[PDB]
């Protein structure tokens, strides 16, 4: 669970990096499909699945929009991400293993873009936060 | 992977004793209940709204048997599992678009089903050999994903 | 999170198999050290780590006692397993990866011993439960 | 593993540009903070009670440098990583009693540190090659656990 320390750390980090959410999302998903090509099966319905493509950029905004929502609803992720959970559970059926993959990619992107802001303290809290997000998204799964 | 004679014998023993049209269906049905997201690829298989429905689903049962039979080629030549499943890997990836993580989950369900089937005979040593074998199969099935 | 359905399934299953907790613990830990020999490092303080040994049996009772506690405190695992979390977090320092390993071994044992009772429904609920237990034990980690 | 020329080149490039007495300490310190259970083996290092103390700890820095230096042998011969780390694997298992999952965690922290070091140049392609290399090292280090 997230402590008051974790919550302040995530809110503070987001305060600094939030302005670059679009870029973060684009970069994160682009890494995901390149480094973990198996994740592409979920986008088989797109005209193509390529790094930095219009589809990836749009999807980047969607995911980071979800993360922004999670930061605002950080006190209760399960309730806060209810709609997203239902979506991913019944319509998309995204194996939770992919949430871990994407979370790792998001951490990598933030480190490349904000090396000074992404301290070990910020890292541990954000990691705990993203795990909480992944679990909240899995709420309606089984 | 360097197989020991015990591992080779154990795999042959287990598979020769499994009734595929019973174990196959049970395995897939269990996977669809324990890891519901696996239902993603079975939209044309009919009713899967609950455990009982999945258990009564003839299409699920038929496919479970297909999957179990699909392991025979690996049992027959444990030293060439990668090449043996290359075609099947490309199929699941580019034709069926199946998330390969589901392979690991299915393997875990098979281990649970096999465990229930053999009881006390499914020792830690037998479990180790079985899981080692399944891990190689799972790895092979995911190799052609690009 | 555990639903009313999950809680009932786990309480019902434990009602049936609880009588065999000692045997379940011995078998589970014995499988863990054999199938995943790397877990033996946590017992490096013993002369050796062998299946079905007096030490493994004793430890099996400890773990299954923790599970019995989890079942009773199933409505709030975080609070229910506080002491155990503190123990595993600061004194033992057990990497959470091992909880996933042991949980798998527990499911395997229960399937070998109680094939009729361990239905897919009991399986999904116990799996969610054990994951909840692993997370509750990880509470005081970082 | 079949290494491509790009992967071989990328690994050499990254490691040749890394300042070991900076990256090493940063990596271990980050791992000790993000995955606190890794502190289990460093009781003789003294104060590891918080991020600040860990960053100021000379013994942590020294060991981080040792770990990074330990990767050079893998970089030099990418086709023999298993044999090259066999003795080190036995050491970590039987003498140090280190949980091998910690190797994966350390590798993840290294990837994070390297990403911060190279920024935009650490593309998905570079990340893929770096992680592939680290995965082989991690596998090799835990191979001799029995
Ligand atoms: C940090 C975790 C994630 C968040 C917060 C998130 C958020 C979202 C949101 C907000 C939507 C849009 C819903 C709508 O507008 O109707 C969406 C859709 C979707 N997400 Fe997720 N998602 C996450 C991870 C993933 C992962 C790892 C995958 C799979 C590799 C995935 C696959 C999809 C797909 C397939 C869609 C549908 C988009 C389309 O059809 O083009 N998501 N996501
Ligand atoms: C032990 C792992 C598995 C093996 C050995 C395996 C084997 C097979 C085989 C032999 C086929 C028939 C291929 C052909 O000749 O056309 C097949 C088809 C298929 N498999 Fe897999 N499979 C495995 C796991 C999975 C998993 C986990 C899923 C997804 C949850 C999956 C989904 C499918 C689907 C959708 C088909 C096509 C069914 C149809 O439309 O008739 N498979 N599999
Ligand atoms: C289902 C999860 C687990 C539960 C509920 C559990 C429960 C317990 C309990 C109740 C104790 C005794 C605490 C005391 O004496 O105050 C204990 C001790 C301990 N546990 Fe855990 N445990 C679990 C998993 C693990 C795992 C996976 C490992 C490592 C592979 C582990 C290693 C230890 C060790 C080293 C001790 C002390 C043993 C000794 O020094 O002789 N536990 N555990
Ligand atoms: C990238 C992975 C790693 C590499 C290449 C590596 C390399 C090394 C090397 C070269 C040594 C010196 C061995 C000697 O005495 O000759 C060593 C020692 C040691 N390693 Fe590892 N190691 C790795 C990861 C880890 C991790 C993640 C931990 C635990 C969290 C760990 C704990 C230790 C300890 C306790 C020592 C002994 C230090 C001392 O004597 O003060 N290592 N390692």
């Amino acid at each position: 669970s997230l402590s008051d320390k974790d919550k302040a750390a995530v809110r503070a980090l987001w305060s600094k990096i939030g302005k670059s959410s679009d870029a973060i999302g684009n970069d994160a998903l682009s890494r995901m499909i390149v480094v973990y090509p198996q994740t592409k099966i979920y986008f088989s319905h797109w005209p193509d699945v390529t790094p930095g493509s219009p589809n990836i950029k749009a999807h980047g905004k969607k995911v980071m929009g979800g993360i922004a929502l999670a930061v605002s609803k950080i006190d209760d992720l399960k309730t806060g991400l209810m709609e997203l959970s239902e979506q991913h559970a019944y319509k998309l059926r995204v194996d939770p293993s992919n949430f871990k993959i994407l979370n790792h990619c998001i951490l990598v992107v933030i480190s490349t873009m904000f090396p000074k802001e992404f301290t070990p303290e910020a890292h541990v809290s954000l990691d705990k936060f993203l795990s909480g997000v992944a679990l909240a998204l899995a709420e309606r799964y089984r | 992977v360097e197989w020991t004679d015990f591992e080779r014998a154990t795999i042959k023993d287990i598979f020769s004793k499994l009734e595929y049209d019973v174990v196959g269906p049970a395995t897939l049905a269990r996977c669809l209940v324990v890891y519901p997201w696996t239902q993603r690829y079975f939209g044309k298989f009919g009713n899967l709204y609950n455990a009982a429905a999945i258990a009564q689903n003839a299409m699920v049962s038929k496919h479970g048997t297909t999957i179990l039979n699909g392991l025979d080629r690996a049992v027959k030549n444990m030293d060439d599992i990668t090449n043996t499943y290359a075609e099947l890997s490309v199929l699941h990836s580019e034709k069926l678009h199946v998330d390969p993580d589901n392979f690991k989950l299915l393997a875990d369900c098979l281990t649970i089903v096999v465990a229930a089937r053999f009881g006390s005979a499914f020792t830690g040593e037998v479990q180790a050999a079985f899981q080692k074998f399944m891990a190689v199969v799972v790895s092979s099935l995911g190799k052609q994903y690009r």
